[PDB]
C-alpha cells in the first residue's frame, strides 16, 4: 500500500537522520559544574569560553567540550542529579580563599565546610560511582594574600602544619582527595586556577584524555 | 504572634485529623473481600519502540490511542506510531536536558520541559515545513518535572521552583500560579474534565488545586518521602500517588483520606511512574526494580511484573481506551504492553 | 591457514 | 514582618480548607467498586482480548 | 609406538573440547552482545568475531571425524570444498579481527581524540567488511584450486588437484609447488606475520603509555594483555612456523620424503590453533565486567 510505503520510508528517513545527530552527540565531552557559595564557576568558563542550565560548548585540540553550570538550580539536587549519569567527568570549582568565610544564607556555617559536604555527597553519590570528579582551586592569587594574615585552623582545628601558601594549599587539596570513598575507581584530578592563557584549559583537556582512556579500556575489557 | 500563629495552626491540622477519623469507618480493602480477584494479568510485549540514544524519562499517551510521544535525554522528541512501530516526527531539542513531556488532547500540540526552564510548544503538522517551535514558556526557577495539555491554549506545567503554574499558548504569560507545596512538585496528572488537578510534590504531600480559581481545594499528606508520580481515577474522583518507599497510596477526593496503600515487603526501591487501567481496577506503577508492578486498586495484591526493561522504569502511560500499555525506561526501550 | 596435504 | 504574613496564609489556606463536607468513607469508597464492576467489560486490561480484535495482535 | 598413538588420540580430545566449549562461549557472546546489548564498535568487533569463530566451531566436526579416521573424506565434494571454505575464511576472519581489535584499541589508546571523534558505527562496519574481503581474496585459490580427488585404491581425499590447470604431468606439478609455496609465504606473512607484528606492537604501545601515564591501579590490565599476547603467541607461532618449514621443504617432500616429522606435528598445531579460536571470546569478550553482569541478568 502506498500510505503505509510513505510512512515506512519517512520511519526510515528518521532512523538515518537519528544515526548523525547521535553521533555527534557522543562524540563531544559532557561535564558539569558544582559548587555553592562564588566558589568561582562564573571565572573558571572564562577561560574555556571559546564559543536554570548553562551550556558552554566548546572545542578544544580537535575535541569538542560540553559544559553545563547547575548553579542557578536551587530546588532539591537529589530529583536531577540523575539526568548527568554517564559524563565524562565532573569539573568541581572549591575556593581557597574560603575557608575563614561565612555562608550568606547561615552566619554559623563555614563556607568551606559547605563546600566539603557538596563535595562528600558528590564522591559517594549512586549516579557517580565511576564518574570522575575535576577538581579546582579558585582563587588562588588572593589566597596567599589572605593566608598569612588569617590563620587556615579557624577552619580544621585539627591541623598544625605550616602558615605558607605550598603547604595550606596541599593541605587543602589533600584533605579533599581523603573524602573519597570510592577510591580505585575514580580519580580526583586536581589543579590550580592560574591568570595564564591556556593553562586551566590545557589541564581539562588533559584529565578528560586520561578519563577518556579509562573509559575506552574500561569498555575493551581490560578494567 | 508567632505562638498564636502555630497554636491556630495545630489546632485545624489537628480538626483535620479529628473529622477525618470520626468520617472513616473501614477500609477499602476490608469491604473489597467479596469482589472476585482480576486474577493473573500476565500482560506480554506487542511492540518494542527502539530509535532513542539516551535515557527516557517521560512520556504520554494521545487521545486517539495511537500516536504516543516520548522524551529522552539526547535531545530529541520522536512522535511514536505504536500501531506500526514507526516514528512519525522527530523534533530536535535546544537543550537536551529534558524530563517531561505532553501531548495535546486534539493532537496539535507537544511540550517538553526540564532543567532549561522552557516548556516549548511545537505545531505538529506545521505544513510549511518541518516541525518547529511555536512557543517558549520562561517563568520558571526551577526544572520542569511534568507538564500536561489542558486544551489547545491552556497548559499547566510543575516546576521545581515549589510552585505550579497555567500557562496560555498564545501570549505565553502565566494565567495563574499555584503555590503552597512545601517541596519541589514532582508530577501533575489532570481530570477527565479538566477542571481540577493534583500535583505531587517532594514533602510527601498532594494538593489539589482549581483551574479556574486557582485555590487549592484539599491537600493529602500520608507519605513519608517524595512523591515522584501521581494520576487520577477514571473517574475523577480519586487518584493515586507514588513514592520512594515502594509506597502506593489511594486517595478519594471525596473522602479526604488516604484509601488504602500499595505496598509489598518485596519490593523496596521508588516509584517513578504511576498509571491507572480504563476501569480503574489494575493500578499500575513503574518502579525502580527494572520492572513494572501492576497492582489490583480494590485487593492490594500484585497481579503480574511487566520484567521486559534493563534499566529503571521511568515513564509509564496507559491510553485512554486501555487497548494497550507503554512502559519507558532509562535504557532507551519503549514496550507496549498488552 | 588450514594446511591441506598433498598428494 | 514577611514571615507572619507568610505564615498566616498557611493558616487561612487550612481554615479555608476545613470549610468544606467529607463525604463519608463508607459510600464513597462503595462508589469505587461499582465504576470498576461497570467498566470492567470495557476495560481490555481487566479481562483478555483476542488478538483480531486489538490492533496490536 | 605408544608415544605416537597417544600424540594422535589427543588431537581427537582437543578438537572435540574444543568444539564444545567454542560453540557455547560463541553462542552465548552473540545471543548477549547482538541482542541483549547497544550495539558499540567493540561490541560489533566482539560480534564479528563471536560469529567468525561460532561459524569455524560449527564446522569442526567435520575436521574431527576427518582426522579420526586418517585425514579420509566420506562426505562428498561440494560438502568439503564448502567445509573448508568455510574455515579457512572464519580462521582468516578471526585473525584478522583480532587485528583490527588490537589496531583499535592501539588508536583509542594512544590518540583519545580521533577515537571519541572519528569511531561511529557505519564506519565501524566499513572498516570491518575490509577483513572478510582480504579473507575472501586470499581464499579465492581456496575456492577454485581446491577439490575432492580419489586415489586408485578407492579411498577420497580432499586436497589440491592439478589434471585441468596442467596439460602435462610435469607443468601441473610445477604449477603445483609454486601455488603451494606461495599460498605458504601469504600465510606466514599477512596471516601471521602481519597480525602477530600488529598485536604485539598495538598492545605493547597501550601498556608503555598507561605506565608512563600511572595508570596501573592494580594487576589485572597487565596480567589480561599479557595473558592474551603469550597465548596468540604459543599458539600460533609454531602452527605457522610447521607451516612455513612444510612450505620450504615440501619439494623434498614430495619427491624424496626425507622429512615426515612435520607431517605428524601438524595435526597438534592445528589443534592448538582450534584452541586458540575457541579461546579468543574467554580472553577478549568475557574480561569485561560489563559483559559479564549482562549475561548474569540474562538468567
Amino acid at each position: 500500500s502506498a500510505e503505509d510505503k510513505a510512512a515506512a520510508e519517512r520511519s526510515k528517513m528518521i532512523d538515518k537522520n537519528l544515526r548523525e545527530d547521535g553521533e555527534k552527540a557522543a562524540r563531544e565531552v559532557k561535564l558539569l559544574l558544582l559548587g555553592a557559595g562564588e566558589s568561582g564557576k562564573n571565572t573558571i568558563v572564562k577561560q574555556m569560553k571559546i564559543i536554570g542550565i548553562v551550556e558552554t560548548h566548546f572545542t578544544f585540540k580537535d575535541l569538542h567540550f560540553k559544559m553545563f553550570d547547575v548553579g542557578a538550580q536551587r530546588s532539591e539536587r537529589k530529583k536531577w542529579i540523575h539526568c548527568f549519569e554517564g559524563v565524562t567527568a565532573i569539573i568541581f570549582c572549591v575556593a581557597l580563599s574560603a575557608y575563614d568565610l561565612v555562608l550568606a544564607e547561615d552566619e554559623e556555617m563555614n563556607r568551606m565546610h559547605a563546600s566539603m559536604k557538596l563535595f562528600d555527597s558528590i564522591c559517594n553519590n549512586k549516579w557517580f560511582t565511576d564518574t570522575s570528579i575535576i577538581l579546582f582551586l579558585n582563587k588562588k592569587d588572593l589566597f596567599e594574600e589572605k593566608i598569612t594574615h588569617s590563620p587556615l585552623t579557624i577552619c580544621f582545628p585539627e591541623y598544625t602544619g605550616a602558615n605558607k601558601y605550598d603547604e595550606a594549599a596541599s593541605y587543602i587539596q589533600s584533605k579533599f582527595e581523603d573524602l573519597n570513598k570510592r577510591k580505585d575507581t575514580k580519580e580526583i584530578y586536581t589543579h590550580f586556577t592560574c591568570s595564564t592563557d591556556t593553562k586551566n584549559v590545557q589541564f581539562v583537556f588533559d584529565a578528560v584524555t586520561d578519563v577518556i582512556i579509562k573509559n575506552n579500556l574500561k569498555d575493551c575489557g581490560l578494567f | 504572634e508567632l505562638d498564636q500563629l502555630r497554636q491556630e495552626a495545630e489546632q485545624l491540622k489537628n480538626q483535620i485529623r479529628d473529622a477525618r477519623k470520626a468520617c472513616a469507618d473501614a477500609t477499602l480493602s476490608q469491604i473489597t473481600n467479596n469482589i472476585d480477584p482480576v486474577g493473573r494479568i500476565q500482560m506480554r510485549t506487542r511492540r518494542t519502540l527502539r530509535g532513542h540514544l539516551a535515557k527516557i524519562y517521560a512520556m504520554h499517551w494521545g487521545t486517539d490511542s495511537r500516536l504516543l510521544v516520548s522524551a529522552s535525554q539526547d535531545g530529541k522528541l520522536i512522535i511514536w506510531d505504536s500501531y506500526t512501530t514507526n516514528k512519525v516526527h522527530a523534533i530536535p531539542l535546544r537543550s537536551s536536558w529534558v524530563m517531561t513531556c505532553a501531548y495535546a488532547p486534539s493532537g496539535n500540540y507537544v511540550a517538553c520541559g526540564g532543567l532549561d526552564n522552557i516548556c516549548s510548544i511545537y505545531n505538529l503538522k506545521t505544513r510549511e515545513g518541518n516541525v518547529r517551535v511555536s512557543r517558549e514558556l520562561a517563568g520558571h526557577t526551577g526544572y520542569l518535572s511534568c507538564c500536561r495539555f489542558l486544551d489547545d491554549n491552556q497548559i499547566v506545567t510543575s516546576s521545581g521552583d515549589t510552585t505550579c503554574a497555567l500557562w496560555d499558548i498564545e501570549t505565553g504569560q502565566q494565567t495563574t500560579t499555584f503555590t503552597g507545596h512545601t517541596g519541589d512538585v514532582m508530577s501533575l496528572s489532570l481530570a477527565p474534565d479538566t477542571r481540577l488537578f493534583v500535583s505531587g510534590a517532594c514533602d510527601a504531600s498532594a494538593k489539589l488545586w482549581d483551574v479556574r480559581e486557582g485555590m487549592c481545594r484539599q491537600t493529602f499528606t500520608g507519605h513519608e518521602s517524595d512523591i515522584n508520580a501521581i494520576c487520577f481515577f477514571p473517574n475523577g474522583n480519586a487518584f493515586a500517588t507514588g513514592s520512594d518507599d515502594a509506597t502506593c497510596r489511594l486517595f478519594d477526593l471525596r473522602a479526604d483520606q488516604e484509601l488504602m496503600t500499595y505496598s509489598h515487603d518485596n519490593i523496596i526501591c521508588g516509584i517513578t511512574s504511576v498509571s491507572f487501567s480504563k476501569s480503574g481496577r489494575l493500578l499500575l506503577a513503574g518502579y525502580d526494580d527494572f520492572n513494572c508492578n501492576v497492582w489490583d486498586a480494590l485487593k492490594a495484591d500484585r497481579a503480574g511484573v511487566l520484567a521486559g526493561h534493563d534499566n529503571r522504569v521511568s515513564c509509564l502511560g496507559v491510553t485512554d481506551d486501555g487497548m494497550a500499555v507503554a512502559t519507558g525506561s532509562w535504557d532507551s526501550f519503549l514496550k507496549i504492553w498488552n | 591457514m588450514y594446511f591441506i596435504n598433498i598428494l | 514582618t514577611a514571615s507572619i504574613a507568610q505564615a498566616r496564609k498557611l493558616v487561612e489556606q487550612l481554615k479555608m480548607e476545613a470549610n468544606i463536607d467529607r463525604i463519608k468513607v463508607s459510600k464513597a469508597a462503595a462508589d469505587l467498586m461499582a465504576y470498576c464492576e461497570a467498566h470492567a467489560k470495557e476495560d481490555p486490561l481487566l479481562t483478555p482480548v483476542p488478538a483480531s480484535e486489538n490492533p496490536f495482535r | 609406538s605408544a608415544g605416537y598413538t597417544v600424540l594422535r588420540i589427543l588431537p581427537l580430545v582437543v578438537l572435540g573440547v574444543t568444539f564444545v566449549l567454542g560453540v557455547l562461549g560463541n553462542g552465548l557472546v552473540i545471543w548477549v552482545a547482538g541482542f541483549r546489548m547497544t550495539r558499540t564498535v567493540t561490541t560489533i568487533c566482539y560480534l564479528n568475531l563471536a560469529l567468525a569463530d561460532f561459524s569455524f566451531t560449527a564446522t569442526l566436526p567435520f575436521l574431527i571425524v576427518s582426522m579420526a579416521m586418517g585425514e579420509k573424506w566420506p562426505f562428498g565434494w561440494f560438502l568439503c570444498k564448502l567445509i573448508h571454505i568455510v574455515v579457512d575464511i572464519n580462521l582468516f576472519g578471526s585473525v584478522f579481527l583480532i587485528g583490527f581489535i588490537a589496531l583499535d584499541r592501539c588508536i583509542c589508546v594512544l590518540h583519545p581524540v580521533w577515537a571519541q571523534n572519528h569511531r561511529t558505527v557505519s564506519l565501524a562496519m566499513k572498516v570491518i567488511v575490509g577483513p572478510w574481503i582480504l579473507a575472501l581474496v586470499l581464499t579465492l585459490p581456496v575456492f577454485l584450486f581446491l577439490t575432492t580427488v580419489t586415489i586408485p585404491n578407492g579411498d577420497t581425499y580432499c586436497t589440491f588437484n592439478f589434471a585441468s590447470w596442467g596439460g602435462t604431468p610435469e607443468e601441473r606439478l610445477k604449477v603445483a609447488i609454486t601455488m603451494l609455496t606461495a599460498r605458504g609465504i601469504i600465510r606466514f606473512v599477512i596471516g601471521f606475520l602481519l597480525p602477530m607484528s600488529i598485536v604485539a606492537i598495538c598492545y605493547g604501545l597501550i601498556a608503555a603509555k598507561i605506565h608512563k601515564k600511572g595508570m596501573i591501579k592494580s594487576s589485572r590490565p597487565l596480567r589480561v594483555l599479557t595473558a592474551v599476547v603469550a597465548s596468540f603467541f604459543i599458539c600460533w607461532f609454531p602452527f605457522q612456523l610447521v607451516a612455513l618449514l612444510g612450505t620450504v621443504w615440501l619439494k623434498e617432500m614430495l619427491f624424496y620424503g626425507k622429512y615426515k616429522i612435520i607431517d605428524i606435528l601438524v595435526n597438534p598445531t592445528s589443534s592448538l590453533a582450534f584452541f586458540n579460536s575457541c579461546l579468543n571470546p574467554m580472553l577478549y569478550v568475557f574480561v569485561g565486567q560489563d559483559f559479564r553482569e549482562r549475561l548474569i541478568h540474562s538468567l
